């Protein structure tokens, strides 16, 4: 009869799930009355998000999805394409790539998609996207590979006018080639065409979340922008062709090793750095503990140093199956906890600002994958062998 | 009426009596609205280039019983004008934003109410120091600009306030810190284009929990267009405001977007029908109000001019606001109003 | 050589027509002057509309199209794809589905599309839309079946960015699978993707207009909305999870049988009613004269009753080939006329507000299809055997 | 395995180039301060443009592109798909069609696309567009032939949501079928679907630029619009159904021969003229020196006359390989120079407002193609045998 994508879609759909997130966040307190002819310029607020995800490990119930959907989640629900409902928990997330991993709680008879090799993609190749555009459900749209970046973001015309960046990008064989994302951050929604992380990168970032707790991406800990910013002018910067350092992050390697706002990096390991962009991307091709010597500019300053795990990708209330923001520290040198909060449920448990945890409630916790591997097997007695540098206490 | 013109001094004594009645389901506006206005404009020739002037205008309500008096000063200022350079005046006057928004304030009775009086630099108010340049030193016909400063008008004196007081203090809805603003307009033949900006410090009394729209400063940005020729009058203005637009008695809007448009025609035999649309849309208001219409109405009316001294009019405010919690809380009128007026003026 | 949709499009185009509507409506009288910096808040006004339609009966010259195009038409013109021009008259319309039927006056050598079976549609299936996007003519665009609702609105990516909801949705065989619609009422234009009524529903709604004069859809005659509305709050409603009754329609069954604004329906024939939506859709799966008992909420009120034909789908100046708003009454119990107007051309003929017409100018008029079947055969002498309950007069 | 457009795209891409234009223009002087709540109402300003182009002659390095990209260029750069960079110079442009020709300076090993026959296009035919949507590079998108005008602008759904009107439109065989354009002038960006000039017209307009210096399109030199304009009302025009003459262009044939603002043309060579549109398009189907008699309306006026080359398509600093706005004059009757500027680099060389150039610095210059053919072969000694009517001087 007539050609159709329905035959492979039937072998694919069981792997695509819907995701309903419920969570809260801090919003500013509304000042009243409200005057709409007056252009001006803390409380938790519940919000609801919804997106798609792809079953990537049928046994473990591992579902890949966008970080812009599950971010700040308190409750994450998943509904299979056959209608069965499950609960899910955060296992990992990485805001850079806008990719996150979750785990269906109590999976039973699941189907996982097969991942194809991103590296074999070519522009005229056919593409099919599957997502939940406006909430009304699971929509599939078709097209082709528009641009192969060459980070290799995949570009495709199988998008959706005014809709939210769905999820799965699949080839004509039903294999996963990329997860569609949203490059319009803290928004969701597209620029006109579609951007996907390639399947090979998805596989890679995803395994890290599993086997470590987070992705090994080191940060230079500087924060800044281009040489056009109001501050590059309001501070008049000499020789403009590089990355403007607006501030050096606290307790960072850039901070520790030496550097101060103003200097404009001009190179990284000999190579020219013409824009924060160039730099932000280059430092992203280097895993923790790496050493990268870069040239700065004040009069003619330059240094060499080693970076540590970034702070963007971190964990929260999913390490201890219970409930309560740690992350990994250097190589397999335990799990270092970061900025504690105000509610202080975890600080209340004797955990400060820089407390490592090499003791797996008794054993070795070189990382959050392991640590969490124990706070899931023996939920009975828990004594966190934490040692924030000196103090080696054992709280419950 | 010019009642004096001698040895280089001129005095114009002017005014009107408006016999006026409102019809409305809203009984707070319904009934007799009769009023009078009186004023004078004086000018004195100092030299061939320099003129001094003063103006005063006063409104006295004519709709009250004799055991009360409801009256106020609209404007009161003195100034100097120098030929082909500019003018300066100080007193109660109009804010420079009104240079642009006045262009749509031409309706028989209603209109001109996406803003109010004593409302930062948007309309009438106290303590305006105003500098104006007409025709750019007389080298560009039709191009005018203005820069204006407003001094603080704070808390009342003698009422136990321990900060923010001025001699002429008042309630917070009518206060202002120091402000600065500017306007530019260009008129070529019948056409007009204009823009204005104002920025006023907000006082501590205004930034309390008792009022929505807390903020450091009140800002307004206005664009306007006009056509005035061949017996046709068309004008529109759009204004974006920040912590500047009142939301009834609740306080101010965090942001508001105001739009006004008018169309009028003048028949030879004296009839001037008018059609207008006004709306004020508030955003991020606070207290769960979120986005709400502050004002929304279509105005249809007509004036009949018997001559330059006598006229009569009907104005029909078709009010598109719906009665809801927000408008109830703020005390915003949502009912239609019909006005009928008969006006003698000199 | 190379594949192409041109070969089937050539067998399809003769069935797609263009439609030009001319008509008027009531607009408010402009108040002058106009102040664009003043956000404010009867005369007929001519307007022009244009859309596409599909020839569905070559002999009768029956063309299906959107109700948002022909609504309020005074004059409806049709132009075939070969360029021949014809006049058309309203035969039926149904605002819910946004579907309407018209008849070419004096057809000669027409081609009708074949309708395929909507029920056999599947998501990866190929789709082709044909319409008049911006007026400039007849545009065809292609794609696939995105979502099969499952009312079964069909979702497809063969739409158009910023254009008006065209008309025909056809499969790769040139058969009609759906008529594209506009879910952005009293606008036309899409949300980002395309929504079509399925061909099987089109066939069904369409036959009703033919054989009855209108579609048999009973209304519960209530009007209202959700429990979020300003009136659900301004009136504080207890137990919020249902349909809010803002008002009970006059001379309705809800009115007649018993019900009053405020009560929130909680169920319909035992089943839960969590939203006006749920309810509006459920009452739409029930033809006139049906009986549906529903539970209300005031303190704990519930009733049972039978509904009558809705008022949305009605007729006007097309019943009497002449010119002048009736509709059907219950089963084949004549044709009941509704709200007469101000110009009063038909009221002037002795027709009040509730006047039935069982007399076919002499015969049986159990319905508008029949009635109109007579005011078209014998346009000579006309005596309307109308009886508005008691009075059985015979006007001309 | 699976079907893909990648195999033909690999045979096509080497012909698609990227184009970076740098140039300036006259902007008004900003008046400060800036008041955003005040709707108001000369200096060169550099700007950057970027677009795509197609190699159409491998030997001559001829690249076709949109006039909205190269217009006002001072510097035009080209980058091949393999990454080699070149410089380019204007050889021709035509704002009506929004089509321009350029020449790579110093081509080496280039590939040209094959042009297919536009006339054989049909609506269901498959289409593929190649362009640089948002600057980020060369994107390809696919689709079909939506509307075949029938000027034959091609309409296709292979466009891009919110992106700039790319360039090449190619069929499934990799042959050029149209150059995508922007009908949203002095903007770039689409209406919702894509508009392309057909390949056959591209070939035709393009050869003219080569062999003459510009395209032979005669103008009636009137300027005006429809009968709705404020001036058609503000001047009350009797019998409204034609083209309103707002002004007769200076030194024009309409001017010379006879005509004055107000008259509304009603016909052109006997045929009805119901809109400026109709007329602007009809006069565009007539090459220079043609004679077209049209009927005007004042009380009942009508004349006959012959038109000359339009002024929209002209040349500038590319005739003399050096640097400095001429155009062609009638048939091969030399090259007539038009409106000189203020910087006066060329006026400074003894060239007034109406100076012809039949002397090729010694030879025959019946046209800009020839003239430029000499100012490129012998860049040594240059004596312009110009004669602006009478004066026959010989400047250097």
């Amino acid at each position: 009869q007539m050609p159709s994508l329905a035959p492979m879609l039937e072998k694919v759909m069981p792997s695509v799930v819907s995701i309903n997130v419920e969570g809260s966040t801090t919003v500013n307190t509304p000042r009243m009355p409200r005057n709409f002819q007056q252009f001006f310029g803390g409380q938790q607020q519940k919000f609801m998000a919804l997106g798609s995800g792809v079953i990537i490990d049928a046994d473990k119930g591992y579902v890949v999805t966008n970080n812009h959907v599950v971010d700040n989640a308190t409750v994450i629900k998943v509904q299979l394409s056959d209608g069965r409902k499950f609960d899910a928990k955060m296992v990992g997330k990485d805001p850079r790539s806008d990719i996150a991993l979750i785990q269906i709680q109590n999976p039973k008879n699941l189907t996982a998609i097969k991942m194809a090799d991103s590296d074999a993609l070519r522009v005229g190749d056919y593409t099919v996207a599957i997502g939940n555009p406006f909430g009304l459900g699971e929509t599939v749209t078709s097209g082709i590979v528009s641009a192969l970046g060459r980070e290799n973001f995949i570009q495709t015309d199988a998008a959706i006018n005014r809709g939210n960046s769905g999820g799965a990008l699949v080839n004509l064989n039903g294999e996963l080639i990329g997860i569609n994302t949203a490059i319009l951050a803290p928004d969701g929604g597209n620029i006109g065409i579609g951007f996907a992380i390639p399947s090979n990168m998805v596989k890679n970032l995803t395994s890290q979340m599993v086997e470590y707790g987070q992705v090994k991406r080191g940060e230079l800990g500087i924060m800044g922008t281009e040489l056009n910013s109001e501050l590059a002018k309001a501070m008049k910067v000499d020789a403009q062709r590089g990355a403007f350092v607006s501030q050096v992050l606290p307790n960072s390697s850039a901070a520790k090793a030496g550097i101060k706002a103003g200097d404009v990096i001009t190179s990284l390991n000999g190579k020219p750095i013409s824009s924060f962009a160039a730099l932000r991307a280059q430092v992203g091709t280097m895993p923790v503990g790496s050493k990268l010597t870069l040239g700065l500019l004040r009069d003619g300053k330059q240094v060499n140093v080693n970076l540590e795990l970034q702070q963007s990708s971190q964990n929260q209330v999913d390490s201890s199956s219970i409930f309560n923001e740690m992350s990994n520290k250097g190589k397999d040198q335990g799990v270092v906890v970061n900025n504690v909060k105000t509610g202080t449920p975890a600080a209340q448990i004797g955990l400060k600002k820089g407390d490592v945890i090499i003791g797996a409630n008794q054993q070795a916790v070189k990382n959050i994958a392991e640590l969490r591997k124990v706070l899931d097997s023996k939920p009975s007695v828990l004594a966190l062998n934490i040692q924030r540098g000196d103090s080696t206490i054992y709280l419950l | 009426a010019e009642v004096y013109n001698k040895d280089g001094n001129k005095l114009d004594l002017y005014g009107k009596v408006d016999g006026l009645h409102y019809f409305s389901d809203n009984k707070d506006v319904d009934g007799d609205q009769t009023y009078m206005r009186l004023g004078f404009k004086g000018e004195t020739q100092v030299t061939d280039q320099l003129t001094g002037y003063g103006q005063w205008e006063y409104q006295i309500q004519g709709n009250s019983a004799e055991n009360e008096n409801n009256s106020w000063t609209r404007v009161a200022f003195a100034g100097l004008k120098f030929q082909d350079v500019g003018s300066f005046d100080y007193g109660r006057n109009y804010g420079v934003v009104y240079d642009v928004t006045s262009w749509t304030d031409v309706l028989p009775e209603f209109g001109g109410d996406t803003y109010g009086s004593d409302n930062f630099m948007q309309q009438r108010g106290n303590g305006f120091a105003t500098y104006r340049n007409t025709d750019f030193f007389g080298l560009v016909d039709g191009l005018n600009f203005a820069v204006q400063y407003q001094g603080k008008n704070g808390n009342p004196s003698g009422e136990g306030f321990t900060s923010g007081v001025t001699n002429n203090g008042r309630d917070a809805l009518r206060q202002n810190g120091d402000g600065v603003g500017g306007s530019i307009t260009y008129d070529y033949e019948g056409f007009g284009i204009g823009g204005a900006i104002s920025s006023s410090k907000r006082t501590d009394a205004q930034n309390t929990a008792a009022y929505i729209g807390n903020g450091d400063r009140a800002e307004t940005y206005t664009g306007g267009l006009k056509y005035d020729a061949n017996n046709i009058y068309l004008a529109a203005q759009y204004t974006q405001t920040y912590n500047a637009t009142r939301v009834g008695s609740l306080g101010w809007a965090n942001k508001a977007q105001n739009f006004e448009a008018v169309a009028q025609y003048q028949f030879d035999f004296g009839l001037r029908p008018s059609l207008a649309y006004l709306q004020s849309k508030g955003k991020n208001l606070g207290r769960g109000y979120d986005d709400e219409d502050i004002l929304k109405y279509v105005d249809v009316g007509a004036t009949y001019y018997f001559n330059k001294n006598m006229s009569t009019y009907v104005d029909y405010k078709i009010n598109l606001l719906d009665d809801n919690q927000f408008t109830r809380d703020a005390g915003i009128n949502t009912d239609n109003i019909v006005a009928l007026g008969l006006v003698y003026q000199f």
